[PDB]
């Protein structure tokens, strides 16, 4: 899994080397940054339900056809609405993992790999998840570097969906 | 490979759960103990050549059969490969120390290693001895109170000792 | 050339990726560490001549046969002594580059690559340069993290000579 | 590839010289300006998809011949490759911004690129236009005063603009 | 370009062989089938405008949000409506090429390669084009083997969009 | 790989024999039934996406544990690979239908597949279920009386069902 | 084994594709051609003994040294004559397989692969088998497309022996 | 590579156009003339060995310098390579005949071939002669009225002659 | 691989010993017998084609089931591979004769060969028979008193016979 | 070209090595052997015409059909007889080259490479050339090690023709 | 690559000729002079390290700009590569001496070497100087009257000098 | 292991060939040379102890710091002196193996491979072993071709240490 620490090791191991300052500095930056990342991860976790709930409605608001069109891909039934909120929760939970891990690894591994295939196979619009993510970005209530951290991983997901 | 942080994330995902307050606290302590970990890695790495060579010398002094003709550590190619292995093990152990998890060591180094030595005729018990020597040296160097801001690194030394013991167990 | 910054880019470019926090954190650690590295680089530069001079004598002291045996590999002639001090200067100057660059790149590129071949071809003992380097380490007059930085690159050279 | 720091070291080594006080001072300023550089890279990277897609849309609106049948940007494969190139260029420009030197861009991206477009029949002047659009967007995003500690980033924006212009020059 | 004829040659040339009955039979099947394919290609060409026009409305009907949501990806403006009909024309025209060429080559080359990237980059739903294609399939007015031919290439496009 | 015709030739060669009148007759019937076989292959292939996706949806509805965190069909990579496998199996089954022999399926798809799933922790019984769903869908689509010259395809549907059952047996 | 059907599948499978009209057309050509191929295969089978017998004598006639020179490679002994007729039977039987299979596969697999090595090792002249094959071609009594089919595989063997 | 049909489609796409009635008619004639084309390909292919060997023999009889020591066709390796080239050219010409377009020949065979012969010292004019011999033989065999349903194949023979001349031009 | 001389050196090194007078004497005899060894190798090699082909013919005469349809030596590909194997074995045996040690044969030829034949369905006992035939022929040719300086080669013929028997044992 | 000397160099150069006794010994064996090889080469050259003439008749004798059957492959015409004798001369001349060069290189390069293709394309029996070569072997009039040398290269050709 | 003997054979074959008495005589002299050639090769090879290192030292003493910072022989990697090249050239020259022909040197070493140095910025004239130094040393060592059966090797030394001059010409 | 014989076989086997004169000549040169090599091997073996003893002192003489400096790498203790003489014995014994085997194989395999790593790791100067080897070369008491043989392998070791 891709983290600043595993990337530092991978770089050394690729060349059959022991680790050097060239690599310990990277890891130190990670350790220093963790204070801001952990604030963000905690706040997003603590406020996850209201973020998810808010995000779901933001989607339904922008794309009201998703609440009305017939189809298992849509949130026009209770089961569909439950799957949509689950998915949004997945996204948010992955953001929190990225923050805890200090890198994109968890999202890359658990969510991004396979994403386009899954979205195309199950007829899910990327634009739906982007709206959800834009809501979370807008309303997470973080400021300063904690917000920079959260937004970096949220925008990473948005970019993966574009 | 995983690191102390990804390890926790991976366990959490398997359950489909957000992190608990307890887990954040644990991981915050890890970050708070980070400087010590960087010193250890630096120190062991900065002395890698002497750790290996002194451990090799000590091994061959205690087990001269390894370097007598007909042995495994006899001939320069076999000697070179032996020293190399000691270097490799020390290397992966230092990765493990940085990561705060053994998955890199286990995965990329330790798995299949017993079977490999068994196929070659290399006595695993001897390798384990070399590992233990490197361990004692690595720890003395890493935990040396001279030239560093005083504090307690004991927990970390035990973790470090754990990676070395793990490696020695894998071959013995 | 291997620096925290070029290693961050190389990692991204290897995978056809744009740069992510996973990489910006590494570079930030580099930028933070630079304060200590630059102190060290400056002090070693300012005191280079006395360090070199001291280091040369430390060698001659430990290995007095180097000042007496006949041979162009030895420092038994004025030209030999000049080449020895030049070489020591090279080592020290490379340390300062490593500190400025924030990684092993300069030493790897300009000095370590080819080192064993050159030493064996010209009959130069690695143990000579190690002694020189141990002198510099002992007497650079740095304390705190500036000393940690200088010593990391000095020991790196020692390891390359072992 | 080189970075602002290795660039200086490389020049110094060629002369066989230690760094001067002036060079340390320069490089210390670079480090002092580092946060701004990280914000720029983050911001441009965080908006990479929209920068590209909005620049593509603007290009094809201004030059509809590119997407008319028989063109170069016509068919999905050719469209995909075009968008890809815009993504690639933006990518290498962001590397350059992080490094504070163009060698990665020049080397790994820009060299042979004119000749490549000339061989394919891709109009370089059009690519240059797309690059300039991305530039204007990238800079507006990077230099946006909202949501960031106020200060002056003007020097950096000019440097950034320089990488974009360099890339546009290389193909035009 | 992939046609029964180029696939026959490619198979022979891959093995450094001259062509054998094993390959001439394939090409004969192509020549025999061409009667049905050419009927289909002609009818679809002759009726292209009404098919395109009908197909466009079928989309707007099923997905009325496409005629109302603001965005250059939507057909909520005259220019958007023109681009949508152009695209549908592209699809239909490719079907006719596939029929003329006797294989998927033209569609593979001109339309399918890059398709997911283009759709995701410009925020176009595959489901839109599928509906258009289902309309064309339903209303092309072909029967017998001419319809089997047209539908094989239309469904091929549908599969490529899933 | 073999086809219904090469299969017969291969058996004949092993005996060193020319074909008997009975074998020619058999093979002539195969040729006489060829149109039906082409319709089946066309129809199943023409609906491959829906067959897979509807069978996947039905599987996960009946076995929600597969898509709960900690499962095998959980995460997009694992989901993607699962859908892929269903696509792959359907693909090889359609090859088999065209050839009128399973050797392509057996050889290129089915062999080592049980052991592969056992190594990964993928429940074979679940895969078998997905295969059976695809079977029922494939057959309904292939044997649909609408839009085709009427006749009896029953023998062929049973053969087709046979390839699907074979595949399901190979993993279950 | 190379048949129109296995070549169609191989082409699809090589690219990880399902089969398309591009491939079903080839197979249809095979199915249509089978009527002529099966006529030919049947007639050659029914008349195999007289063809073989005639072919053997045609060889002995053109190359009478084969009936007189001493050597196990020659047909100067009863055992040699039996081996020669067996071999000719092999050739004819392979032709019939090619016709039944609708391609060169059987002949390629069972007879052509290894052919030059076997002929050179056992001192058998290709020109002998060519004469046998020319006799079969001349005297098979097929007309129309049944003859085109038989001759395509007979000439294929002749080409393999040149 | 393209075939007569894909050639037309490719031209049409470049213009963004549907096929005209005139183009359908043209292509329908191609299909109507298909049997003749299959006979030609069959016949030339069925006699490939004799066409080559008789053309080689005729070449060396007319140009004995090629097989005198110190020549290009002297030694078995050089002879083998020469015969091979004649086989290769005939092969690509037959592909071209099947496809009804030269792109396979041009692309996969003819391009760089002059430069290749010029680099080796192989006289292109001699190769052209061999090609012309094969042409005359190929055409006599393909257009032989014996053993085939009578009709006129003249247009096709001229097309065929065209591929041979094209190949001869490419090296001469 | 080793040769009679390296074999001795390798044994000596394992003990850490210089050669004894006895070993020098042994090895001097080897050198003194060298001409005979070169004649054997030459003679067997110079007749390799007939040795193989005559042994093949004799095998198939004694075991006609091998060349009856459905056999292992039936079809030209299987025949070719069989003759090839006989050529290969003879080849490695001749290497062994030159070297005066079997390590090349054992290593590069004989190891895994039984398991290989068992996997294919090739009857090892039949291969052994072919080897023995080649042995009897090889020895008669190598030890033929005509056209060579008279002396006794008996020891060498027994050694040679030993390599053949070894090979036959390895498959039987 | 394969000679003891070029094989010695190739072995060294393959490993990036300078030449060692391991290689100079091989070359010395070559130099010592050259005395016998050069005797053989000279005698075969001096007696080439009578050997060729004798060899040609030996063939015609064993295979009299070669002097009577119609065909450009046969020696049934003056031109055919001239080509046959030329070819035999080629073989003999190659033997002499092998002896001069001290290895198989010349024969490998000028004659063996392409041999089976040429023989099969022009319908020439290997058995013809073997008989010619057996005549030369029988009647070269060399004894001792000069004969061992000549026969080694003659049998090498025979093996290449089997 | 060719050797003095194959060189003659190759010329003869081009003419289609048997060797003349004169050519046999020439080649017999070559064989008669063989011992001297083996001594030369042995001697130069046996002293390869000192020849190179002494020639390098002499070069850098005469051209100190090569080892001043910013030069081509400055840094250990560039030094290593330079020494390597001197080793490589000496190596190929010794091959040439053994073979009695330059084709190995020319082919495998000398061709493209000027262009290679020109692309790198390595001064060819300096390389030529190093080659000449090695030449003078190689010849003094090879032609040293001590410890060898007396005779005249003058012709051979001139040939040897020729290979060195050839190499120096190729880069200068 | 690299010997003239194994190199001859390796060359043949690399090309899937049987052995030819091109290779038997090499081996004959080996067999002829063995007389000189075996004289040398015997004399060096018989006189090994005095050679080793003499060689050890030659080193201590040229590099007297090796008998006085503290360090397990030096011969300043009885154990160090014992290891030094052992090593010299190793070198001499390898020379004798090279002579017996007729090539560099034993030395390459048992001693040269790993040599630089071992020397650098244990801080042993190549120049020490070179002096030892130069003593052995000077004082082995061989003349003629026996001396050429011994010196070829001794200088080979010297070259490997440079
Ligand atoms: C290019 C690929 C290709 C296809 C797809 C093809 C189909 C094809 N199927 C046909 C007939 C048919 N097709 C079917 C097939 C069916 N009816 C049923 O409900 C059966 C179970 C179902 C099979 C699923 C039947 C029963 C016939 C009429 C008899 C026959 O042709 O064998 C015919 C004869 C004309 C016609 O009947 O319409 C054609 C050309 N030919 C081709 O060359």
């Amino acid at each position: 899994m891709k983290t600043p620490i595993t990337e530092a090791i991978a770089a050394a191991d690729t060349q059959g080397r022991f680790l050097s300052n060239t690599e310990l500095q990277a890891v130190d930056g990670r350790f220093k940054r963790a204070v801001a990342s952990m604030e963000a991860a905690r706040a997003l976790t603590n406020n996850a339900q209201s973020l998810i709930d808010g995000a779901a409605q933001a989607v339904y608001q922008k794309f009201p056809y998703t609440t009305t069109m017939q189809g298992s891909q849509y949130a026009s039934t209770p089961e569909g609405k439950a799957k949509c909120a689950r998915d949004i929760g997945y996204y948010l939970r992955m953001v929190t993992y990225c923050l805890v891990a200090g890198g994109t690894g968890p999202m890359d591994e658990y969510l991004i790999a396979g994403l386009s295939e899954i979205n195309s196979t199950f007829d899910l619009s990327p634009s739906w998840y982007i709206e959800a993510l834009k809501y979370i970005k807008a309303n997470h209530g973080l400021t300063g570097q904690a917000a920079v951290e959260a937004n970096a991983y949220i925008d990473y997901a948005i970019n993966a969906l574009s | 490979m995983l690191d102390a942080f990804a390890k926790v994330v991976a366990q959490a995902d398997a359950r489909g759960e957000f992190l608990t307050n307890a887990q954040f606290d644990a991981l915050s302590n890890l970050v708070k103990e980070g400087n010590k970990r960087l010193d250890a890695v630096n120190r062991i790495t900065s002395n890698a050549s002497t750790i290996v060579a002194n451990a090799a010398r000590a091994l061959f002094a205690e087990q001269p059969q390894l370097i007598q003709p007909g042995g495994n550590a006899y001939t320069n190619r076999r000697m070179a490969a032996c020293l190399r292995d000691m270097e490799i093990i020390l290397r992966y152990v230092t990765y493990a120390i940085l990561a705060g998890d053994s998955s890199v060591l286990d995965d990329r180094c330790l798995n299949g290693l017993r079977e490999t030595y068994q196929a070659l005729g290399t006595p695993g018990s001897s390798v384990a001895v070399a590992i233990q020597k490197m361990k004692d040296a690595a720890i003395a160097i890493a935990n040396d109170p001279n030239g560093i801001t005083p504090g307690d690194c004991s927990a970390l030394m035990s973790e470090i000792a754990g990676y070395f013991d793990r490696a020695a167990a894998a071959v013995a």
